[PDB]
């Protein structure tokens, strides 16, 4: 399946949102998972979603108030500890240069580039509210003192300078690179007229989301 | 009470729709200009073939431009529907951005800033021919002025060309019911009842407001392949409004 390609799970295991925030409450996009049971409150973070509920009933709560992740108290975490970085990064640029993994997109149909910029942006926006480690009874509360992840930031620039994930990325949707989230994706049933009518066009709704949230969303950075 | 621009538009068009039939009955009266005209008329003016000749060339060089431009909108229109056709044939229903959904009523339910922004991002990607799983911003109810130009001009074109005017048995070919004007009927033998005639299979599809299309099966087109570029041998099937004005 596309959501365990190694690429993406390297990209996509940054460390929990309890790791930094600590206790305290904070302002994040927050999912419920039915597996889990996390409802009415007791909801876990994005990466916790990607990583620890993967392939369970988790989806978004639209209406979310400030809120931390608990999904320690809940089920096994496997986001509460962080690997080598250089490691990670090591990993990274050896599948960029060794396979052709970066072209596959992933279970939602989203590219790995406009995954990175989207996780890029958000990280953005949640990280300023991260209190530093401020000098001034639960023991099995998870350790957290760590920073917060760093390394989407990383993983865009060196995605960005490979030449085959940028073409993939700007021409996806094109005649050679269809999403399966797409309705022009398998049009092979229908009638010669439909099909030449839905191969005309091609697609630049994910190369529209790339360009805006890299131009209007990632404020923090030019480079 | 009103000071629309629609409005003038499509009172301009119905006045040019009269003169051009006005025209075309005309130019229909030439081939029996002696007979009907000449003769009755106290007051007639003699007609020769090469002014006749002349005459239909005068007309012709003079309705090029407004049968370019009706032309060039039909042909933009009609690929933006047949598109979301294909679209809503190849879609989820559940979506709602799907064509057929309740929420593309119409008539049972966002801001303006957002749909003048859909309809501009939709003419750029069109331009661009890069309309891919987005339904085409268009409102066929604001084309009237194009619906009386074309009415007229077809009216004229039609009008003069009736002027110039055991296998394959005439019992195994479609009859005026159920074949489509302009368009191929489907082989009688390749395709099978359930998408030859549906109705047949189901007989409740009958309903005051039916298409012909769920009725009687789907036509296609001869057109694109066999070479030629004419212009008209070739289906329309680019969606912008620049391309289909420079065919
Ligand atoms: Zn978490
Ligand atoms: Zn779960
Ligand atoms: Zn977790």
């Amino acid at each position: 399946n596309p959501d365990d390609s190694p690429l993406y799970v390297l990209c996509c295991n940054d460390t929990c949102s309890f790791t930094w925030t600590g206790a305290e409450h904070i302002n994040q996009d927050i999912f419920e998972c039915r597996t889990c049971g996390l409802l009415e409150s007791l909801c876990c973070c994005t990466e916790c979603a990607r990583v620890c509920h993967k392939g369970h009933d988790c989806k978004l709560k639209r209406t979310s108030p400030t809120a931390y992740c608990d999904c320690w108290e809940k089920c096994k975490c496997k986001t509460l500890i962080a690997g080598q970085k250089s490691a990670r990064l090591d990993l990274l640029y050896r599948l960029l240069t060794a396979t052709n993994l970066v072209t596959l997109p992933n279970s939602r149909g989203e590219h790995l580039l406009l995954f990175l910029v989207q996780t890029v942006a958000r990280q953005t926006v949640e990280h300023c509210q991260y209190r530093p480690p401020r000098i001034r009874e639960d023991s099995d509360m998870p350790d957290h003192d760590l920073e917060p992840p760093r390394f989407a930031q990383l993983a865009l620039e060196r995605v960005l300078q490979d030449w085959n994930a940028l073409k993939s990325m700007i021409m996806f949707g094109s005649q050679e690179n269809k999403d399966p989230l797409s309705a022009s994706s398998r049009i092979g049933h229908l009638l010669p007229e439909e099909q030449v009518y839905l191969n005309q066009q091609s697609g630049t709704i994910r190369l529209d989301c790339f360009t805006h949230c890299l131009i209007v969303k990632c404020t923090a950075d030019i480079l | 009470n009103a000071s629309s621009y629609l409005t003038s538009a499509s009172s301009l068009a119905r006045a040019y729709s009269i003169v051009i039939r006005q025209i075309s009955d005309l130019m229909g009266l030439i081939p029996k200009y002696n007979h009907l005209v000449y003769s009755q008329i106290p007051a007639a003016v003699k007609l020769t073939y090469q002014d006749a000749v002349n005459l239909q060339n005068y007309v012709e060089e003079k309705l090029i431009p407004t049968w370019n431009w009706m032309v060039s909108i039909m042909d933009s229109t009609e690929a933006q529907l047949r598109y979301g056709s294909a679209l809503a044939s190849a879609g989820d229903p559940g979506h709602p951005n799907h064509p057929l959904h309740a929420s593309q009523n119409s008539a049972r339910r966002m801001s303006a800033r957002g749909d003048f922004l859909n309809y501009a991002l939709s003419l750029m990607r069109s331009h661009n021919d890069e309309h891919s799983d987005v339904l085409p911003v268009l409102d066929v109810c604001s084309l009237k002025h194009v619906a009386y130009v074309f009415q007229a001009l077809i009216y004229w074109i039609k009008a003069m060309n009736q002027q110039t005017t055991g296998q394959n048995h005439p019992f195994f070919r479609r009859s005026d019911s159920m074949t489509f004007l302009g368009c191929i009927p489907p082989n009688p033998f390749e395709v099978p009842l359930a998408e030859a005639i549906p109705l047949a299979d189901q007989p409740h599809l009958l309903q005051p407001n039916a298409r012909k299309e769920d009725l009687f099966g789907r036509p296609s087109q001869g057109l694109y392949s066999s070479s030629a570029s004419s212009g008209k041998c070739l289906m329309e099937v680019t969606v912008d409004r620049n391309c289909l004005e420079v065919l």
